[PDB]
RNA sequence: CGGCCCCCGGCGCGCGCCCGGGUCUUCCCGGAGUCGGGUUGCUUGGGAAUGCAGCCCAAAGCGGGUGGUAAACUCCAUCU
RNA sequence: CGCGACCUCAGAUCAGACGUGGCGACCCGCUGAAUUUAAGCAUAUUAGUCAGCGGAGGAAAAGAAACUAACCAGGAUUCCCUCAGUAACGGCGAGUGAACAGGGAAGAGCCCAGCGCCGAAUCCCCGCCCCGCGGGGCGCGGGACAUGUGGCGUACGGAAG
């Protein structure tokens, strides 16, 4: 009983099922990548932001270190996702002790 | 296998390690020329992601900008029009500065042909970036037909009327809704076709 | 200014509009340079078709042309994939291809594949000394013409359906309504708050 | 130290690349014993160094380099930082030699910034096994300690004079 | 229409170059003081900022950009 | 103390090349007013136009998606007819004001860095020659470039073995 408004909308046509397109698969971490990119980060080392940062986020809180990311790197969606990337560098130098 | 670790290692600027070296060569090449030919790229991950080969005909010069918006060149802050026109001092030159950079660059050396350039350092007065320049009339350059298409009359003093990747991110151009300024052409060109008077023949 | 009972106008003549007139004297002048234009490359081809490759069929977008179907830019890889020619081969055969098309529905998808093997099959090919490989003798007695005209297979042919006659039944006439619109549409409406107060009855205990 | 560094290069000299001279009469040699008897493998192993710092990163992540010279003045010095880092974890043996206008020579070229140890002939192993272990005794196993020292922050011998020249008056304070 | 003189695009002897396609299995897979955020000018129909530029802060990698009302949550689309 | 290398740099009426200035109708990059309109006038409008400055070409610029879309989905740019004096902007005053579908003109696509692979398999210059016209070479032997990476197969529509 098709029709146009609603919640099934549309003129109901069959999927095709394919591969994707090969572009969309970009950003993937590639292991050798892993490996380039955690060689590095003990050569070089940790920026002076970041390391203000896990020194909040040992022992001071939580909510004011992701308030200190949210101004430095610009959004909060990015301050999240390098928050819990340094509380497992927290996680690794402490509890893999 | 080399140039990813460079390029990596590049990626952070701020660790002891990457900002100790670059700063050790932002006061060496502090004290040199406001343009200086170097003999090889400081960088040369990044030189050859934008177009460097290492053979006879290609030149790098590196080449210093002041920084800072532009004071508008008018006597004693006088501008004599209407009061939204005082605007001596908050004004801001909408061509980019490393845009700037290879202007000044290209036009010491009219018979090279410029291809883009990148940042090498910055203080807090002066910022310097190293400029890729081609040769178009060496024989590494006039054979390689890859390498042809600079050495077409078309391609004479590209930064002059914009048309590098440092220089035509000031022109606003590109494909999208956020970019429909420039829909025809160029700026000015969709500006001649929205206020053009397009009356036909018969009408 | 104004006057009686007329039109306020914003006439958009407060900026120096002469300047900017381009007036069209030259353009029977270019129509016929752009039938030259035309004629001196159909000649200059071939016996290859005038009016360039062939075209897709693919349907419009935005609901109020969904209905319809219009000539597109190229075939694609996924067509081209399942009529089983090679995908830089299929320019040089006449067809063009646009790899950045995407197929996500099978209707449309085998229309273009059906489109696409119809033409090949009342394609001739000219080897170049007459080996032939995958082509035979005389070129179909001399090709019946030489050269085609605005689209190889006639490229739009909106085309509908007969649907000749039914008698009126009973379910038929007695449900699919107008309230069947008001009422799915404001299930569309009240579905995520609905969801909302089934999350409360399910943390109530 | 230089009586390391001259076994070393004593070591990778009969390694030496192959020049363009050579590689003229190589190729006549292959071609003539081909004309004559269409040898299956006439040569297994023909061993040679590698050169090039990105043909060297491929050789240590893959662990194919036995041992791997690693130059002293990269005027980027970022070229090669990576690099004693890289052969710690892979675990290939990496020595720090003086001089890269002295390596380059080598290979017949002017600056060559690293070259690799593949495959020594195994009559000579036994040279190339001779220095490994006074080499990774220098470097690998000292990583823990040659990564946490700093460099440089001496002051000039006119200021650290004036500093000695106080320290000798607090020292004639005392006694 | 004819005759003259020169110039031009394309058939055939001698150089030069020359293994493609499908299926499966394994491995590879990307551009940084850039994106972005702040603020400040200009500009735009672009309005809780369309574009550009200065200065400051400065990324990620199942990521990033976009989806035309600022924000948090989520799903989907689309592009690289 | 001498010598050798390399890096950074100098010099020369070095060998061989190149750039300059003009014209500027159209085209590209910036810079940029005011008269005027609002019945006054500041935001606005005039106008991102005049003037100023720099670069080209027979065309230039753009251009093969970090797109439009929101449905049965289209598929680089440029131009036309529409969309439309419309959504929107604005002392919400005067005024200003794009786009996407759709119809056409024309239609064409590709390449690198990177990741690996191949003994740098690559290029320039000189010298005598195969042998030549109107001169360019693939062939020969020397000097350089180049491993801080030339050349081959490869580019996101996937690719390689
Ligand atoms: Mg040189
Ligand atoms: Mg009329
Ligand atoms: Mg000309």
């Amino acid at each position: 009983y098709p029709m146009a408004v609603g919640l099934n909308k549309g003129h109901k046509v069959t999927k095709n099922v394919s591969k994707p397109r090969h572009s969309r698969r970009r950003g993937r971490l590639t292991k050798h990548t892993k490996f380039v990119r955690d060689m590095i980060r003990e050569v070089c080392g940790f920026a002076p932001y970041e390391r203000r940062a896990m020194e909040l986020l040992k022992v001071s809180k939580d909510k004011r270190a992701l308030k200190f990311i949210k101004k430095r790197v610009g959004t909060h969606i990015r301050a999240k996702r390098k928050r819990e990337e340094l509380s497992n560098v927290l996680a690794a130098m402490r509890k893999a002790a | 296998g080399a140039y990813k670790y460079i390029q990596e290692l590049w990626r952070k600027k701020q660790s002891d390690v990457m900002r100790f070296l670059l700063r050790v060569r932002c006061w060496q090449y502090r004290q040199l020329s406001a343009l200086h030919r170097a003999p090889r790229p400081t960088r040369p991950d990044k030189a050859r992601r934008l177009g460097y080969k290492a053979k006879q005909g290609y030149v790098i010069y590196r080449i210093r900008v002041r920084r800072g918006g532009r004071k508008r060149p008018v006597p004693k802050g006088a501008t004599y029009g209407k009061p939204v026109h005082h605007g001596v001092n908050q004004l801001k030159f909408a061509r980019s500065l490393q845009s700037v950079a290879e202007e000044r660059a290209g036009r010491h050396c009219g018979a090279l042909r410029v291809l883009n350039s990148y940042w090498v350092g910055e203080d807090s007065t002066y910022k310097f970036f190293e400029v890729i320049l081609i040769d178009p009339f060496h024989k590494a350059i006039r054979r390689n037909p890859d390498t042809q298409w600079i050495t077409k009359p078309v391609h004479k003093h590209r930064e002059m009327r914009g048309l590098t990747s440092a220089g035509r991110k000031s022109r606003g151009l590109g494909k999208g809704h956020k970019f429909h300024h420039t829909i025809g052409g160029s700026r000015r060109a969709a500006w001649r076709r929205r206020n053009t008077l397009q009356l036909h023949r018969y009408r | 200014a104004p006057s009686r009972n007329g039109m306020v106008l914003k006439p958009h003549f407060h900026k120096d509009w002469q300047r900017r007139v381009a007036t069209w004297f030259n353009q029977p002048a270019r129509k016929i340079r752009r039938r030259k234009a035309r004629q001196a490359k159909a000649r200059r081809i071939a016996p290859r078709p005038a009016s360039g490759p062939i075209r897709p069929i693919v349907r419009c977008p935005t609901v109020r042309y969904h209905t319809k179907v219009r000539a597109g830019r190229g075939f694609s890889l996924e067509e081209l994939r399942v009529a089983g020619i090679h995908k830089k081969v299929a320019r040089t055969i006449g067809i063009s291809v646009d790899p950045r098309r995407r197929n996500k529905s099978t209707e449309s998808l085998q229309a273009n594949v059906q489109r696409l093997k119809e033409y090949r099959s009342k394609l001739i090919l000219f080897p170049r000394k007459p080996s032939a490989p995958k082509k035979g003798d005389s070129s179909a007695e001399e090709l019946k013409l030489a050269t085609q005209l605005t689209g190889p297979v006639m490229p739009v042919r909106n085309v509908y359906k007969k649907e000749k006659a039914r008698v009126i039944t009973e379910e038929e006439k007695n449900f699919k309504a107008f309230a069947s619109l008001r009422m799915a549409r404001a299930n569309a409406r009240l579905f995520g708050i609905r969801a909302k107060r089934a999350k409360e009855a399910a943390e109530q205990d | 130290d230089r009586q390391t560094a001259t076994q070393l290069l004593k070591l990778a000299h009969k390694y030496r690349p192959e020049t363009k001279q050579e590689k003229k009469q190589r190729l006549l040699a292959r071609a003539e014993k081909k004309a004559a008897g269409k040898g299956d493998v006439p040569t297994k192993r023909p061993p040679v160094l590698r050169a090039g710092v990105n043909t060297v990163t491929t050789l240590v992540e893959n662990k194919k380099a036995q041992l791997v010279v690693i130059a002293h003045d990269v005027d980027p010095i970022e070229l090669v930082v990576f690099l004693p880092a890289l052969c710690r974890k892979m675990g290939v043996p990496y020595c720090i030699i003086k001089g890269k206008a002295r390596l380059g020579r080598l290979v017949h070229r002017k600056t060559c910034t690293t070259v690799a140890f593949t495959q020594v002939n195994s009559e000579d192993k036994g040279a190339l096994a001779k220095l490994v272990e006074a080499i990774r005794t220098n470097y690998n196993d000292r990583y823990d300690e040659i990564r946490r020292h700093w460099g440089g922050n001496v002051l000039g011998p006119k200021s650290v004079a004036r500093i000695a020249k106080l320290e000798k008056a607090k020292a004639k304070e005392l006694a």
